[PDB]
């Protein structure tokens, strides 16, 4: 799998990949990786698809009854840290989680959280989990900017895991984008690195590695 | 040491039509180069116009698909017999697979039906709970010999329409239950041919708003 | 002295029939159900002109589609209301879907019976659960320390409650509209209360299928107030 | 965890028109050496069922405790229970079925393979197959051990489906399991001349046949096998 | 009087006051019906609303396909019995791959009253029930007491009032026993049994609770406009 | 363990154990919660009976729960240690998950929760204790006073007073205190603190404490001479 | 986690922690702080296992912290290494034991002095005018043996410790992405921005 | 990874005529690194001195342990614990430890205060005693401190005559030890005065 | 078991 | 059940008083009476033992004064055995701490965790409360010098001079005279014994009658000594304060 | 440890 997100002047964009494998066996194309936790919070998913899918909605379930509890949105750091706390009661059961809790609160503006099985949380700008981060780093850090617009910080973490989903054979299918502001998360859409990889090919002449 | 798992073979396959779903599979039960039986269905109405099968290991795929058709009893006692939809069952389903995280279930789970707006609907999910509505899956021994085919004939995968220069996909189309079955039958003969695990009976489960239909056809006793 | 789960001479439990007194000596709430939502609305009842009226929590959020009012020992009612949300965040977590008002009432008053010789007395606080389902549309439940529910079209519980219930009988038609239910609420809690009804000592609420459950801003229950003297005047 | 150590070989069954037939020799091995000869692996629950069992003795004879304690507790508070509230192999079978699988997934199996042959009440044929596994599954002919790799061949030509069912006569069918036990006296290296047989049959009951000998054996043609390729003396 | 404290005392003519207070509490209930022919049996309850705006108390509890009760006294005691009859019939299924034998659920509810009425700090269950089922020996119904007797009987009423229906039902024995493959013919039976029950009060739609078991029947409820056909 | 029940209720829907409680925190020396614009002040009696007291040592009358909210009480001193004592765990705690400190608001509904966990709990008697606890909420400069008492209730108060005396002296802040208008500054807040705490206390010698909570965990107590001065101040006013 | 390094020095005592996260082949975060205030005058440098580490320094700081409300006092250095001592002591004989090696520099207010205590993930302690954990000690243990004097102001100690830093930067194998220095003395805990 | 040579350390101790002395090195390591060049191994509770080789976590742990217990025997007692009495007393709390023992190898010394006897003993990481009337050795040059001393030593030594033997036997034995050295303690032990010295050994 |  | 004969020990009563400690304290003011005066320069335990029997051994007895460690004691008044029990707990705690933090209890810490126990005891068990009050004489380098009280209610207070047991009121009024903040030690030790000679029960105050203790700073150079009195330096100090 |  390849996610990434990455903060900058118009808030947070998160990009993910849609292929689940079985070893060397590709089990589907059509995965969705980003879990949509309520309107201002948003989960990636790495590693275990089981481990992921049942501990980030969990996750939902603990954020709902905090706002309940305390009539307010949960802020990033202690959802994050919600899951964290969670993974480290199982360290060593053999969970496998690489996660980006995602989320604008009022407190904190636009943060991003990784959280991992082995009980690692750590606050960062740019984050890319998966066994594809290494290719999405390379195109994002040469490319990135704290002052990209909207529009090019959604194709840079849209071409970030083009390029892991071309590289690593663990990666494809297609990227799910999402942009997440100060008024919460906006979904800009499902894209098939089918169509997309040739239209990125031939309107930005990259990929010249491949036979045109 | 003893070693709690086996593998009782077979293969399943479930497809998700507008108005219908089908979920079939093969009755043969095998161990190592041995068959078991002929005919053991592994495909089961559980009430609620829902279809399930638990193929891999038949111990735990019974246990899976006995604890299920118990869960959809009590749902009905604890709320007013309310009918379970498929999505709620699926649901269900995963917190049954991960109740066993750390001794898990040695079974491939797909179940079938309509979803709340009467469309064929198909959930699968891998032995501990990570589960995916899909117009189309297949599962078991001879899952990697069918779902390239499913891809290519159901989703219309890597064809294009004639003369377009591969510009222009075939466009995606629901299929009818006719056209649907003709597919399931060739998978499973296919898959009988090239898998030894594969063969002697297939059936097939149809989920449409009348009820659950069933249809058997012979497959190669080899 | 003697058992907490003895039975009288008559058939009833001592304990769950004195904590029905202790109910009666609680604030007025009221619950109306309609075709258009579920109106509730409760009797603050400040001890002191000190005491900041919008701190008395008397009405309560459990899910989005269910809200709660309460009178009596109201601070009983908070592991009450924890159990409940819990059971409703809880179904929604393994079945992917809303709980039916039915079920979440079930699950509380599952909580009254469990105290003896499990918690040491019952509860001394009743509960209006209002809400909406697909199933079974806009409901309103009374949920007793007994562990009895009864669904009612309306319901009025606490020290005004025979005289609020009696004038409840008369109101209630099939047909009644939400603002008509509003001010319904308005109009008896202003008869069975002793201080003089306003927007701080009396709190609105409802549950409408379109905007969930929602308690209504003091600005808004004042308008409502005028709104009700001034159509009682009006004839 | 276990390890089996006095063990059972084949257990092997058929359905025929009326009813079913279950056999199954009277050896009790230990390893290589052919230990203990007077062994009954087949034991009757009611007049309606026979339970069959392979494997390990010890786990066998726990089982049997088990089957002689459930008609025990089945009598308890039951005026009807030697008619309409009578053990039926269905209840017999589903009751080992969940000890069995409840065993393996405690890590501690009973080491056994068992078929629970009988006749329901409604006159319908019962045979099913249960292991340390929980495993468990039907057919026209079932067989355990060896019994699956030999025994089932020879009878599936008998009853190959089950439209073969209401075609095949006790007689037929009988002669085929004394064929099969007799293959697999010629075979199988843990296997014993002496046998017990079961019929259950819907209409003359419950027949138990203790003491049958393997025989018509061919030996003959030895006399004529000089070494193993160039010896002619 | 000094013997009434709890349910671990006899008092001096050997009687147990914490029981007899348990029975009180089912007179006081809302009167229920059980009959039964050879083919079918049939729950009858009145069912009882706090006032005009509230509902009608639900006094019959389904507990398998082939089994169920009405309860009369308290509903949170009916609840608790009905559940553990509902897992009794779910262990008999999973298990043995077999339909609870009614006359086994009566002994079950039996022994688990008992324990309540021999052991200091519990109290006795609050609650008489009527189970109904068709099991592999036909029609049943039985009359459970908190006390833990349970009979067998071809009919029977508990509640307010009950002795009406009682009385009819003693008369009405030798014509109800024989309704055999008619379901409607045997609930009139049942609905004229509780009718000699009723006194200001009569039948209504949403008063009315209906409830059979029989050959090819599996136990169903009947509730509002569906028991209209029999007032 | 002992399981009896304690908190039971009587035929008239009383529970006589909760309300024995209340009657310990009225004999209890008179505690008094005044918030003004930009601070809250807790006043506290100290009985005079006591002479030979080592004032260094004898703990004080309020107590930190944080650096930011702080607690007085009437009733049972022994109660309130254990009351005070989880209070200040839940304070780390929240801290620990939460990685913000407690509102005041939250901090008083789990003292709350604690004392009604007690009033239908087997084997334990209801504490003898009502609180004041005051404070301001983390990044957030509005005042906040709540009270607590043994049957578990709690809610938000512009001033309020417990223990001894305490109906006098919430009488004179009834009509002493205006809510359009509360105390503007810390020397305001002080001084009607201090004036309602003479309409009962006896001598304004070692007999009252002062303890100011200011925003961002500005806590200070008053020594002898500084609310001495308050005590000179109003006497003078009064012969008018 | 890798290198945490501490000097104390006549009046003070300072904290030198690498900034590096890496897991796998990839450095996730190049501003990292490996330490935590258990008190005004008390801080506490940490490495070792994922998730441990943070896990454990939060629990010390919380119990200091709470400790320092009950009783309205601060607990010496020399009180609070001993606590952390005792807990790591528990650990190593746990189930999972806490894979965390920690430094505490502390300044006594009761003593006026400074204070470092190296304690390993076993409930190993030490007080050292110099100390360092994992692989950072080979190099910088000869270093300090031979340019240190216990007399050195506050500046002569950050220069001792660039010479640590650099002498790292040369021959460590890994990118440590370089330190984050802290200054415990009489007027508590401040960071140098600019190393 | 074998805990009793991780951190390495020697003890060693010995009787003369009315007095006994008890030494050891001062180096804690980790393996081929040395950390801390004053970790001393030799303490006291009352007139009653223990040495404690092996794991130094173990080390430490039992100080603070011997000293909890010698501390709650003083107040019951009213009286300070002896010798004979503490080696019991060490023995129990090891043994009590024998599936998960402290990987420690503890040495007693000290004057019964009422027989004014010269006393020692060893113990094994799960509380066997060894009694000597000579000498106990203990840590990582056990067998070089063995070789020293059964050569070295004779019985009926004067204080500043055993203070030469001690030394000598435990400076040697070091040196042929790469985890042992860096420093050196001796004590002296009479009725009623203890001398503490320390010693110039090479410090590789 | 799957991956992602 | 059992229910019909259980005494109810942790309730109120409608005055909002706990029975079992009024009743407690009301035992306890017929024990002997003990005196805690603190100087400037050390503290003072004084005790009188309960009504003497002449073939008593004195000297390896043990009633009133106990040592909790080497810079705290207190003083008992109450049921002796009760106070054992609470000792023994004091004393461990006093040990888990310096194990733990590696520097000796601050007094008020050992006090407020013995006062703990005993609110325990009140609000929850079903038990009886310790029928024992103490007097905690104590040095640490926070406070220096300090006398606390704790009674069976839990409720602990610190003192410069105070009295437990018999005849508080009297000795309280007394002490409450004579004594001033510039005190001695020497001075303490003559008003505790002047203090009991008046408010003793008995005929006359005699050697064989007292417990006494001193915690000074007379050891050599910052560092603190208890002294637990032997019955011939009792004999001495009561000879030389003028008394026999 | 030691052995006899
Ligand atoms: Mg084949
Ligand atoms: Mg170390
Ligand atoms: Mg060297």
């Amino acid at each position: 799998t390849t996610t990434l997100a990455f903060r900058f002047q118009g808030g947070i964009i998160v990009a993910v990949d849609s292929r689940a494998t079985a070893g060397n066996w590709v089990a589907s194309q059509t995965v969705k990786k980003v879990i949509e936790i309520n309107p201002f919070l948003l989960g990636t998913m790495a590693g275990g698809a089981a481990d992921c899918q049942f501990w980030e909605t969990w996750l939902g379930s603990q954020c709902r009854l905090h706002e309940l509890r305390e009539k307010e949105r949960i802020s990033v750091a202690a959802a994050s840290k919600i899951l964290s706390n969670l993974v480290y009661q199982y360290k060593g059961a053999g969970l496998s989680m690489g996660t980006m809790i995602c989320g604008y609160t009022r407190k904190e503006g636009p943060t991003i959280y990784y959280v991992d099985s082995d009980g690692t949380r750590l606050k960062g700008d740019i984050f890319c989990v998966g066994s594809g981060q290494t290719f999405a780093y390379g195109v994002l850090d040469s490319n990135y900017k704290w002052d990209l617009s909207v529009e090019d910080a959604l194709y840079l973490g849209k071409r970030s895991i083009l390029a892991a989903a071309h590289r690593d054979a663990y990666s494809g299918g297609s990227v799910n984008l999402y942009h997440v502001t100060e008024d919460g998360w906006i979904y800009h859409g499902n894209h098939d690195v089918g169509e997309l990889f040739w239209k990125v090919k031939e309107e930005e002449g990259s990929f010249n590695n491949v036979i045109g | 040491q003893f070693n709690p798992y086996g593998d009782n073979g077979g293969t399943i396959l479930g497809i998700a039509g507008e108005d219908f779903a089908v979920l079939a599979g093969d009755t043969r039960n095998i161990t190592d180069y041995s068959i078991n039986s002929r005919y053991e269905p592994k495909v089961f109405d559980c009430g609620d116009n829902i279809v399930m099968s638990a193929n891999g290991f038949a111990a735990d795929g019974d246990a899976l698909v006995k604890r299920f058709k118990n869960s959809v009893k009590w749902y009905h006692f604890d709320h007013n017999d309310k009918k379970l939809s498929i999505n709620s069952a699926a649901r269900n389903i995963q917190h049954l697979l991960y109740g066993k995280r750390f001794f898990p279930y040695y079974v491939h789970t797909i179940i079938a039906g309509l979803d709340e707006d009467g469309k064929g609907a198909v959930y699968s999910f891998d032995p501990v709970g990570s589960y995916e509505r899909e117009q189309c899956r297949a599962g078991g021994a001879a899952a990697s010999l069918i779902m390239p085919f499913l891809d290519n004939q159901v989703n219309f995968k890597n064809q294009y329409e004639p003369g377009t220069n591969g510009k222009v996909k075939k466009p995606l189309k629901y299929l009818s239950v006719e056209e649907v079955i003709k597919l399931v039958r060739d998978s499973f003969t296919s898959a009988t041919e090239r898998h030894i695990q594969v063969g002697d009976g297939l059936e097939i489960l149809i989920v449409t708003k009348d009820g659950v239909r069933k249809e058997f056809y012979e497959l190669k006793r080899d | 002295d003697r058992g907490v789960s003895t039975f009288s001479p008559e058939g009833r439990l001592f304990q769950v029939e004195y904590s029905l007194e202790a109910i009666k000596l609680g604030s007025t709430a009221i619950g109306i159900a309609t075709k258009e939502g579920v109106v509730l609305g409760v009797e603050k009842r400040a001890t002191s002109p000190l005491l900041e009226s919008d701190s008395i929590e008397k009405i309560v959020e459990i899910d989005r589609h269910i809200g709660c009012a309460m009178s009596g020992l109201t601070a009983d009612a908070r592991s009450m209301i924890e159990h409940a949300r819990t059971a409703a965040v809880t179904h929604n977590l393994y079945y992917d879907e809303d709980i039916n008002v039915e079920s979440l009432t079930q699950s509380v008053c599952d909580l009254a019976l469990r105290f003896g010789e499990l918690m040491s007395r019952p509860f001394g606080v009743a509960l209006l659960i209002a809400g909406h389902d697909a199933d079974d549309g806009y409901q309103l439940f009374h949920a007793e320390p007994s562990g009895t529910f009864y669904r009612y079209n309306a319901k009025a519980i606490g020290s005004g409650s025979e005289g609020a219930q009696a004038e409840l009988l008369n109101e209630w038609h099939s047909s009644l509209t939400l603002k008509e239910a509003e001010l319904l609420v308005l109009k008896i809690l202003k008869q069975v209360m002793e201080e003089k009804l306003d927007e701080n000592n009396a709190q609105l609420s409802c549950i409408t299928k379109q905007d969930g459950f929602k308690i209504y801003d003091n600005e808004k229950t004042a308008e409502l107030i005028k709104e009700l003297k001034e159509k009682e005047a009006a004839e | 965890t276990q390890q089996p150590i006095v063990t059972g070989t084949s257990v092997i069954s058929m359905k025929y028109d009326n009813g079913v037939i279950i056999a199954a020799d009277n050896l009790g091995s230990y390893g290589s050496l052919l230990r203990f000869n007077g062994v009954e692996r087949l034991i009757p629950v009611g007049d309606n069922t026979v339970v069959g069992i392979s494997g390990d003795i010890s786990d066998m004879q726990h089982i049997e405790r088990l089957l002689k304690d459930l008609v025990t507790e089945n009598a308890y508070d039951n005026p009807l229970a030697d008619a309409e509230e009578a053990l039926e192999p269905s209840y017999i079978f589903e009751y080992l079925a969940t000890v069995m699988y409840q065993r393996r997934s405690k890590m501690n199996p009973l080491w056994n393979a068992i078929i629970v042959a009988g006749v329901q009440s409604n006159g319908d044929q019962f045979l099913r197959y249960v292991n340390l596994l929980g495993v468990t599954y039907s057919s026209p002919t079932l067989a355990t051990g060896f019994g699956a790799h030999m025994a089932n061949p020879l009878l599936r030509k008998v009853v190959d489906r089950e439209s073969d069912i209401p075609k095949t006569t006790v007689q037929v069918a009988e002669e085929a399991i004394v064929n099969a036990m007799r293959v697999l006296y010629y075979r199988d290296a843990r296997s014993s001349r002496n046998f017990s047989l079961a019929i259950i049959d819907k209409n003359t009951g419950l027949t138990f046949k203790k003491n049958l000998q393997v025989e018509n054996m061919k030996w003959d043609f030895a006399k004529d096998i000089k070494g193993y390729g160039t010896q002619k003396i | 009087n000094n013997y009434d404290g709890d349910t671990v005392t006899f008092s001096p003519t050997g009687r147990l006051f914490q029981v007899e207070y348990a029975l009180e509490a089912i007179k006081q209930g809302s009167v229920t019906v059980g009959l039964r022919s050879n083919t079918h049996a049939v729950l009858v309850a009145l069912k009882r609303n706090a006032d005009e705006l509230s509902s009608y108390q639900k006094k019959i509890i389904k507990c398998d396909e082939h089994m169920g009760l009405s309860l009369a006294g308290l509903a949170p005691d009916a609840r608790v019995l009905s559940n553990y009859l509902r897992q009794q019939c779910n262990y008999s299924s999973l298990v043995f791959n077999r339909k609870l034998a009614v006359e086994r659920a009566g002994h079950l509810l039996c022994d688990k009253a008992q324990k309540n009425t021999q052991s200091y700090g519990g109290r006795p269950y609050g609650v008489g029930l009527l189970i109904i089922g068709y099991d592999k020996s036909g029609a049943h119904l039985l009359e459970f007491q908190p006390s833990g007797n349970v009979t067998e009987l071809y009919g029977t009423a508990i509640g307010a009032r009950s002795q009406g229906a009682k009385t009819y039902l003693e008369r009405t024995l030798d014509t109800f026993i024989k309704i055999d493959g008619n379901p409607d013919e045997l609930i009139k039976a049942g609905v004229e049994a509780i009718s000699q029950s009723l006194r200001d009060e009569s039948l209504t739609v949403d008063n009315l609770s209906i409830a059979i078991v029989g050959k090819d029947t599996p136990f169903t409820i009947y509730d509002g406009e569906a028991v209209a056909k029999y007032i | 363990g002992y399981d009896r029940a304690l908190s039971i209720f009587s035929p008239d829907g009383h529970i006589f154990q909760v309300e024995y409680a209340l009657e310990a925190v009225k004999r209890g020396t008179c505690a008094v919660g005044v918030k003004g614009k930009n601070c809250v002040v807790l006043g506290c009696e100290r009985r005079s009976t006591l002479k030979l007291q080592d004032t260094r040592i004898t703990p004080s009358k309020v107590s930190k729960i944080d650096s930011h909210v702080v607690l007085s009480f009437s009733g049972l001193n022994a109660d309130s240690r254990i009351l005070i004592e989880k209070a200040r765990v839940e304070a780390q705690s929240h801290r620990l998950t939460l990685e913000d400190p407690v509102t005041v608001e939250y901090l008083t509904r789990y003292v709350a929760g604690v004392q009604q966990r007690y009033t239908q709990s087997g084997g334990v008697r209801p504490f003898g204790v009502s609180t004041l606890i005051a404070g301001f909420d983390p990044r957030d400069d509005e005042p906040k006073l709540y009270q607590t008492e043994p049957s578990g209730i709690y809610s938000s108060w512009s001033a309020q007073t417990i223990g001894r005396n305490s109906k006098t002296v919430r009488e004179f802040l009834e009509k002493n205190y205006d809510r359009k208008e509360p105390p503007a500054t810390v020397e305001e807040c002080v001084k009607l603190t201090v004036r309602s705490l003479l309409e009962v206390v006896q001598t304004g010698a070692k007999n009252i404490e002062i303890t100011v909570v200011k925003p961002d965990s500005d806590i200070v107590a008053l020594s002898s001479e500084e609310i001495n001065q308050y005590v000179t101040q109003i006497e003078q006013e009064k012969q008018e | 986690m890798d290198i945490i390094l501490g000097i104390r020095v006549q009046d003070s005592v300072i904290l030198a922690s690498s900034k590096a996260v890496t897991r796998g082949i990839s450095v996730l975060k190049d501003s990292d702080d490996k330490t935590r205030q258990l008190s005004p005058h008390t801080l506490m440098s940490f490495a070792g296992e994922a998730g441990d580490t943070v896990q454990f320094a939060e629990y010390i700081q919380a119990n200091i912290q709470l400790y320092s409300i009950r009783e309205d006092y601060e607990l010496s250095p020399q009180a609070v290494s001993s606590f952390v001592r005792q807990e790591l002591a528990k650990s190593i004989r746990s189930r999972r034991p806490y894979q965390v090696n920690v430094l505490i520099g502390g300044y006594d207010k009761k003593k006026n002095k400074p204070e470092l205590y190296q304690i390993d993930y076993l409930g190993t302690k030490v007080e050292l005018p110099y100390g360092a954990h994992g692989y950072s000690g080979f190099y910088t243990f000869s270093l300090l043996d031979h340019h240190y004097r216990p007399d050195m102001t506050t500046e002569e100690g950050l220069d001792l410790l660039k010479l640590c830093v650099q002498e790292l930067e040369k021959r460590m194998p890994m990118d440590f992405k370089g330190v984050i220095v802290k200054i415990v003395d009489k007027d508590g805990i401040r960071q140098v921005d600019d190393f | 990874s074998d805990p009793s040579s991780i951190n390495g350390g020697i003890v060693v101790a010995m009787t003369g005529k009315d007095c006994v002395a008890i030494a050891c090195d001062l180096r804690l390591g980790s393996q081929s690194l040395g950390v801390s060049n004053k970790f001393e191994k030799i303490f006291h509770y009352g007139h009653v001195f223990l040495g404690i080789t092996g794991l130094a976590t173990d080390v430490t742990t039992l100080n603070e342990m011997f000293r909890y217990k010698t501390n709650l025997y003083k107040l019951k007692e009213e009286r300070a614990i002896e010798p004979e009495t503490f080696t019991q007393l060490v023995s129990s709390s090891l043994y009590e430890r024998r599936f998960g023992p402290y990987f420690v190898g503890p040495v007693v010394a000290g004057i019964n205060s009422k027989s004014g006897k010269p006393f020692i003993a060893g113990f094994d990481l799960i509380g066997c005693i060894d009694e000597a009337k000579d000498f106990i050795v203990s840590g990582t040059a056990s067998d070089q401190l063995f070789g020293m001393c059964e050569s070295l030593y004779e019985p009926n030594l004067e204080p500043e005559d055993l203070f030469e033997t001690i030394s000598q036997a435990l400076l040697n034995a070091a040196d042929r030890d790469a985890l042992s050295g860096w420093g050196a303690v001796v004590y002296i032990i009479k009725k009623d005065e203890v001398v503490k010295r320390y010693l110039k050994m090479r410090q590789d | 078991f799957l991956w992602x | 059940g059992s229910r019909r004969y259980d005494s109810r020990t942790t309730i109120f009563s409608p005055e909002g008083r706990l029975y079992q400690v009024e009743y407690a304290l009301e035992s306890i003011s017929h024990a002997g009476t003990a005196i805690g005066i603190m100087a400037s320069d050390g503290i003072v335990l004084a005790a009188e033992r309960k009504v003497t029997s002449t073939l008593l051994e004195q000297d390896t007895s043990t009633e009133k004064l106990y040592k909790l460690n080497d810079k705290i004691a207190v003083a008992v008044a109450g049921l002796t055995a009760d106070a054992e029990i609470l000792i023994n707990t004091a004393r461990i705690h006093a040990q888990n701490y310096l194990k733990t933090y590696n520097e000796d209890i601050p007094v008020e810490i050992l006090v407020r965790r013995l006062s703990d126990i005993k609110q325990g005891y009140t609000q929850h068990g079903g038990l009886r409360p310790f029928g024992v009050s103490f007097i905690y004489a104590g040095y640490d380098d926070r406070y220096g010098y300090q006398l606390y009280t704790s009674n069976p209610s839990g409720n602990y207070t610190g003192w410069k001079a105070i009295s437990v047991g018999a005849n508080t009121s009297a000795a309280q009024t007394l002490l409450q005279m004579d004594y001033k903040d510039d005190m001695k030690v020497d001075d303490a030790i003559e008003l505790a014994l002047k203090t009991l000679s008046k408010t003793t029960d008995s005929s006359a105050l005699t050697y064989d009658r007292l417990e006494f203790a001193t915690i000074r700073k007379g050891a050599n150079d910052g560092e603190v000594y208890q002294k637990i009195f032997k019955p011939q330096e009792i004999k001495d100090i009561l000879v030389k304060t003028g008394i026999t």
